[PDB]
């Protein structure tokens, strides 16, 4: 009667159940399996061709274990052919499968990654020692250095030896005024862009001044003492020095003027640290300037500062030392000499996996491609279909060669038979990075078509083959012109756009389509000088007709006075006209200089050409502050992926500033070794983290140790989630703590930096208060003495989340996109509380979130303040519970953070369109601060089944919130509290809206990463119908209160 | 007419009505002008723009400007095709003027698509771990490979030492001094032995994977042109119905 009595047949009930941890796999400390066995036999391959095989523990020393084996080799014969133990090294198979030479002898047996459990016994080859640490560089990198010295490919060797002009260029910048530049570059100081304060922080310091504490120490290394001065906000860290000092050496038995001298043989001895945390103040900015210090502000805090010995800092910072790695056609014929079309012989594809019985024909899709495309598509005919393909046929592309863009690209695709569907694709630059038109015959392994692209051609994706062999392999081969064609220098370009230009000036009298040129003279419309500054405002994805293509290509030089217009240019260029092309060169060569925010988009993937891209670069390096850059890093490193080439100008920008300023160094090294598993960027990833690497410094030796750590916690998790799932919590847990016990797991994770912020040291492990969380995916919750010698002026403790199991980057994004819309509006002067909680992937899903303290999920707040029986949990409880919290003045200020953090937090995530939002990933800190966290998927990404103009609201404010918003009213809806509420939610929705084209751009460039939330533009398109982008803004605004009111129902006009 | 114009629909759902038909494909649509041509061409959209006329060229309305083209190219007007495919489904949707059970026909085709788009998920996942542990059974194969060299190198390393201290001294020892450096060499070679059979497992298993590899492939390619079709099958159904924007997502 429920089913109508129909059997399910096939169901059978001997990961959607327990429906969590999807990633894997990953193998640790020998071949096979993750924890070597505590009790453990090596054979030990000796020069005397005997094997003894030594009984070790797990854990022990290269140092106990030679010191054993040959106090046991005695015992088998041959002894006197061997020499004293000091005369060998260890030498073994890792699971890289390489033969590492084992140089630091204190390394364990588990932390070698052996392959098999075995040692063989060699006097050490290769007398340099010191330069057989290029394992340190590949520990770092996860792949040895020995793996690309065997790379065939020029370009890829051409990249290790040109890419060291960047790095001895950078080193030279370090030891420039040492020791100052070397404390400059290790701890580079954490500071705002701007030294002008917003309104409503400098209302916090009474007509600008601010009650600060300096500390220092006398003998032996305890006694601390306080000076708390109150110096103006906007004085520089040497002032508030000597204040400190002239406070300290006041005194009965020293004048007025024997002070003064006192203090100037003081002054410069010192420099100003933050107690708890390795952040130093080594510059004059305006106090204020600093982040700590306006944090401190708006917490309503005291800052706490140290006064450290210029020497005793200047003894921590090692020499960086720097070393050169071992590693150091008579003029041809120009590309528009070559008359004739493009055509491409496409061959055999070998390894194609169709069903037979399923698909009824399979072809060669083909395009030319520059982001979009210069010619018409074209296949090639259905021919042998799925049973062994192969077509050879020239593919006739009506192109002339001379017309081919630098960057132009071929992109392909094999399909399936309106049943149009593709099987795989891959891509090839049509120019070589030498500059040479591709010629000869190519084999090309290509990719699997992923999620979200149902299109047939893919030509955003990579371009070249993919490293995997067996997939399918379609050969191919191109035409030859008797000599290695190039393309044209910038002299012979220029040329010919002066030339084009003249040329242009006697073309006569009537031109139907005018489209391409003026026919206007110097004078122009005063009208149409309004619709460029009109068609200049629009976002990148409000597309361009060809009207207005034509219209800004014939402008174009009137565009040059208003330089923002470029990438809207760019686009209306046709790259299939290397007439036009060329003049676009000698715009480009001059343009004025643009906004870093405005030239980035120009390094998406819809501006592939050489020149564009660099004058890109060249706006960056001009702008872009070492702030602004390690913000938007993420994005940097991403769009390298749509650099053609190995060596180009964006890569030596960024290598640069990573050996500059070693708290960007970081967080790139961290970025490109979290893709590394991603065999699109891979090699050039590698080849990069490589360079940065060799060049660093001593920071070298503290990332390994941080990569160290990493991989325990990788390997004792997917333990934890493999054969001891289905145990207990509590046989887990003494699993967990059983292990962190082992000297080994006590070396690796005490003494280093926090990935996400290497300021702060870890230190010991206080494992009591290190657990498993109750989440399926089984992250730690581990804990860290601050071994700061100011700890308890700080924070006495670290703890962050290490967690194995989900893609960490959606988090990240969207985060960093906070971060940004709350500097947009408070800089803007309008003070909504976000917090953007660190987060930060170190892999494949693998990562690290910031734990915020005292800080509770709305469920928490509501499972405690619960009565018993359980009949309903009261809406007030979220108030009674803040109440509580804060009780008497401090009262109405956690209200107006509350209400602050939660209009914040309502429009970013309205507009971002994040998951759903519940009393489990809503979460409230006991100062009355509201902030999201598991955001989900970021765009929209459920409506991708379904979906259609869905505008959804993330954030509804239900009851326990409005009662909150509203003191403590009941028909909250008609409060003051809450018209003040709604009025900073419009505010901030339009500061938003004024951006857009950033946000948009963000995006954009996020599309390289393979996140399913991002595969093209119109993912990105969500944000401009929540931005209300092709409407004014009074609609935008009564747009979104619609949009408010219908989710809430009433409220909201 | 010239509000159904068989076309006309009065920015993001033009393209999400333009993505994946063929070149020639068009439709026609913020004090820019008036209605836009968006014609797709090869993979990219071509937006072109529109006293009673509707660039410089006598065409009376918007109806009168779309019949032309259809007929002939584009390239006269602007330098760098045709309207071919004006594609705007009433046509195979069982042409069901039940307006509820084209509504529960929605939800049929979106579970099943719902259901399908998991299965595509699933194999996409078992595809890429297998790469993965494809490709870790290969560098093990190098590792086992680059062992048995040391130990092949370890066996013949001996025989050089072992034979000088056979023949220097005969007598002295002997049987106690060879059995015991022949125990060891039988060690040894049997040893070499357990390894390459160790591999030789390894590279049977490769294969064995290396084809669920290609069986996992086969149905991802199998599964594909189905996704599309009952993809494209329930847009044309909730386009119907929308010739109730709330009412849907129960459905759906
Ligand atoms: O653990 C060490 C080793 C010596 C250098 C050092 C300097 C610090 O500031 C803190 C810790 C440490
Ligand atoms: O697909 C498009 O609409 C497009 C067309 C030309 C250039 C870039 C693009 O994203
Ligand atoms: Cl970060
Ligand atoms: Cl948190």
């Amino acid at each position: 009667s429920y089913y109508h009595h129909h059997h399910h047949h096939d169901y059978d009930i001997p990961q959607g159940a327990m429906g969590s941890m999807p990633p894997r796999p990953s193998s640790g400390e020998l071949w096979g399996i993750h924890l070597m066995p505590p009790r453990i036999l090596v054979e030990c391959l000796l020069p005397n061709g005997m094997i003894v095989t030594l009984e070790c523990l797990r854990e022990a020393t290269l140092i106990t274990i030679k010191h054993e084996l040959f106090k046991e080799a005695r015992k088998y014969p041959l002894h006197q052919l061997l020499q004293d133990e000091s005369s060998y090294i260890f030498v073994s198979v890792t699971q890289e499968a390489e033969r590492e030479e084992f140089f630091d002898e204190t390394r364990r047996l588990c932390d070698l990654r052996l392959f098999q459990p075995f040692l063989k016994v060699i006097e050490p080859v290769g007398n340099r020692e010191e330069k057989i640490l290029n394992r340190e560089i590949g520990f770092a990198i996860g792949m040895p250095v020995c793996e690309f010295d065997m790379v065939k490919d020029p370009e890829v060797q051409d990249f290790r030896r040109n890419i060291l002009n960047v790095c001895k260029e950078a080193v030279d910048l370090r030891d420039l005024n040492s020791p100052h530049s070397r404390a400059m570059y290790v701890y580079p100081p954490n500071v705002e862009s701007s030294p002008e304060l917003p309104k409503h922080i400098y209302n916090k310091l009474d007509k600008g001044q601010i009650i600060v504490v300096i500390w220092v120490i006398v003998s032996p290394n305890n006694d601390k003492q306080k000076y708390t001065l109150k110096i103006n906000h906007d004085c520089v860290p040497e002032q508030v020095i000597a204040e400190a000092i002239r406070k300290k050496t006041r005194s009965m038995l020293l004048s007025s003027e024997q002070l003064k001298l006192c203090v100037l043989e003081y002054q410069g001895k010192y420099i100003l640290k933050v107690c708890g945390c390795d952040e130093y103040f080594l510059e004059k900015y305006p106090l204020s300037q600093y982040k700590y210090i306006r944090s401190c502000i708006m917490l309503g805090r005291m800052p706490n500062l140290m006064l450290m010995a210029k020497e005793s800092l200047y003894s921590q910072l090692p020499m960086d030392c720097f070393t050169m790695p071992s590693y150091s056609e008579t003029s041809t014929k120009s590309l528009w000499v070559i008359n004739s079309a493009l055509r491409i012989k496409i061959l055999c594809a070998t390894y194609v996996n169709v069903n037979i019985r399923d698909i009824d024909k399979i072809y060669v899709r083909t395009g030319i491609y520059h982001g979009g495309e210069p010619l018409c598509d074209n296949v090639n005919t259905q021919r042998v279909p799925c049973s062994n393909p192969r077509w050879n046929e020239w593919l006739n592309y009506d192109i002339y060669i001379p017309d081919l863009p630098r960057a132009a690209r071929l992109c392909l695709s094999i399909c399936s038979v309106e049943e149009h569907c593709p099987l795989a694709w891959g891509n090839i630059n049509l120019f070589d990075y030498t500059d040479t038109l591709v010629s000869g015959k190519m084999a090309l392994n290509l990719w699997p078509v992923p999620h979200g692209l149902e299109d047939l051609l893919n030509p955003i994706g990579v371009t070249g083959s993919n490293p995997n062999k067996e997939t399918p392999c379609l050969e191919l081969e191109f035409d030859w012109f008797s000599s290695v064609v190039k393309f044209p220098d910038m002299s012979v370009i220029e040329e010919h756009a002066n030339w084009s230009v003249s040329r242009e000036a006697g073309f006569s009298y009537s031109h139907a389509g005018l489209s391409n040129r003026l026919a206007r003279d110097n004078e122009l419309r005063e009208n149409d000088k309004e619709q460029l500054k009109a068609i200049s405002t629009r976002d990148p994805l409000s597309e361009i007709t060809e009207q207005e293509k034509d219209f800004l290509w014939s402008h174009r030089h009137y565009c040059v006075t208003i330089p923002e217009i470029l990438p809207k240019l760019l686009l209306s260029v046709k790259w299939n006209s290397r007439d036009e092309v060329a003049q676009m060169y000698c715009l480009v060569k001059d343009w004025p200089p643009i906004k870093p925010e405005q030239a980035m988009e120009l390094l998406d993937c819809n501006y592939p050409d050489p020149m564009v891209r660099g004058f890109a670069v060249r706006c960056l390096e001009k702008y872009l502050t070492d702030d602004k850059l390690s913000q938007y890093l993420i994005q940097l490193v991403q769009v390298l992926k749509y650099e053609q080439y190995l060596d180009n100008l964006l890569v030596r920008f960024l290598l640069k500033k990573a050996l500059t300023n070693q708290r960007i160094g970081h967080f790139f090294f961290w970025h490109l070794k979290s893709e590394m598993h991603n065999k699109t960027v891979s090699q050039r990833f590698g080849l990069l983290l490589e360079s940065y690497c060799r060049a660093c410094g001593m920071y070298l030796k503290h990332l390994n140790r941080q990569v160290e750590a990493m991989e325990k916690l990788i390997n004792l998790t997917d333990i934890l989630k493999q054969e001891k799932k289905d145990e207990t919590q509590k046989v887990q847990m003494k699993f967990l703590v059983e292990q962190m016990r082992r000297p080994d797991f006590m070396d690796a994770l005490q003494g280093f930096l926090s990935p996400l912020n290497p300021a702060h040291q870890l230190g010991n492990l206080r494992l009591e208060e290190c657990r498993i969380m109750s989440s399926a995916k089984r992250p730690l919750w581990l804990n860290w003495e601050n071994p700061d010698i100011m700890s308890e002026l700080l924070f006495q403790n670290n703890e962050i989340i290490f967690k194995n199991g989900d893609d960490l980057r959606q988090d990240m994004l969207t985060l960093q996109i906070i971060r940004i819309m709350e500097n947009i509006w408070q800089n803007q002067g309008l003070d909504l509380r976000m917090l953007p909680y660190g987060c930060l992937s170190i892999g494949d899903c693998v990562g690290l979130i910031e734990v915020v303290r005292n800080s509770h999920t709305i469920m928490q707040i509501q499972c405690k303040g619960g009565l018993k029986g359980a009949l309903q949990f009261n809406s007030h409880t979220l108030h009674q519970w803040l109440k509580d919290k804060n009780k008497g003045e401090i009262y109405d200020a956690a209200i107006d953070l509350f209400t602050r953090s939660c209009a914040g937090y309502c429009v970013a995530t309205f507009i971002l369109g994040i998951g759903d939002r519940h009393n489990s990933n809503i979460m409230v800190k006991d100062d009355g601060q509201l902030f999201h966290i598991d955001f989900g998927h970021f765009l929209d990404h459920k409506k991708k089944k379904f979906g259609y103009k869905r505008e959804r609201v993330p954030f509804v404010l239900t009851q326990d919130f409005l009662i909150v918003i509203s003191k403590g009213a009941q028909e909250c809806t008609k409060t003051r509290e809450f018209e003040r509420f709604q009025e900073m939610c419009y505010k901030a929705y339009l500061a938003i809206r004024q951006h857009a084209n950033l946000f948009i751009n963000l995006f954009s460039m996020m599309l390289g990463s393979g996140m399913p939330e991002l595969q093209s533009f119109d993912d990105i398109a969500y944000i401009r119908k929540t931005l209300a982008l092709d409407k004014t803004e009074q609609e935008a605004l009564e747009y979104f209160m619609k949009q408010m009111n219908d989710a809430h129902h009433g409220g909201w006009t | 007419s010239l509000q159904d114009a068989e076309w006309y629909w009065g920015r993001e759902e033009v393209n999400e009505k333009l993505r994946d038909t063929a070149d020639g494909t068009f439709l026609v649509r913020k004090m820019h002008g008036d209605y836009t041509l968006t014609l797709r061409k090869g993979g990219n959209n071509k937006l072109i723009k529109i006293d009673g006329k509707y660039s410089d060229p006598t065409f009376s309305s918007v109806v009168e400007l779309i019949n032309h083209y259809r007929n002939e190219s584009l390239a006269q007007y602007n330098p760098k095709v045709k309207l071919l495919y004006p594609v705007s489904q009433q046509d195979q949707v069982v042409k069901e003027d039940n307006i509820e059970a084209v509504g529960k026909k929605l939800h049929e085709y979106n579970t099943q698509f719902q259901e399908k788009s998991r299965e595509y998920d699933r194999l996409y996942e078992e595809y890429t771990r297998t790469s993965q542990e494809i490709q870790m059974k290969r560098t093990a194969i190098e590792a086992f490979n680059e062992t048995i060299k040391i130990f092949e190198e370890q066996c013949q390393t001996q025989e050089r030492y072992s034979k000088e201290y056979i023949e220097k001294f005969k007598r002295e020892g002997n049987e106690k001094e060879i059995q015991r450096i022949m125990h060891n060499y039988d060690k040894l070679k049997s040893r070499i032995s357990e390894i390459i059979d160790s591999r030789r497992r390894l590279e049977e298993d490769l294969k064995k994977q290396a084809a669920e590899y290609r069986e996992i492939d086969k149905r991802m390619n199998s599964i594909k042109p189905d996704l599309i079709q009952l993809r494209k099958t329930r847009d044309q159904y909730l386009m119907w119905l929308t010739q109730r924007q709330k009412k849907l997502n129960e459905w759906l």
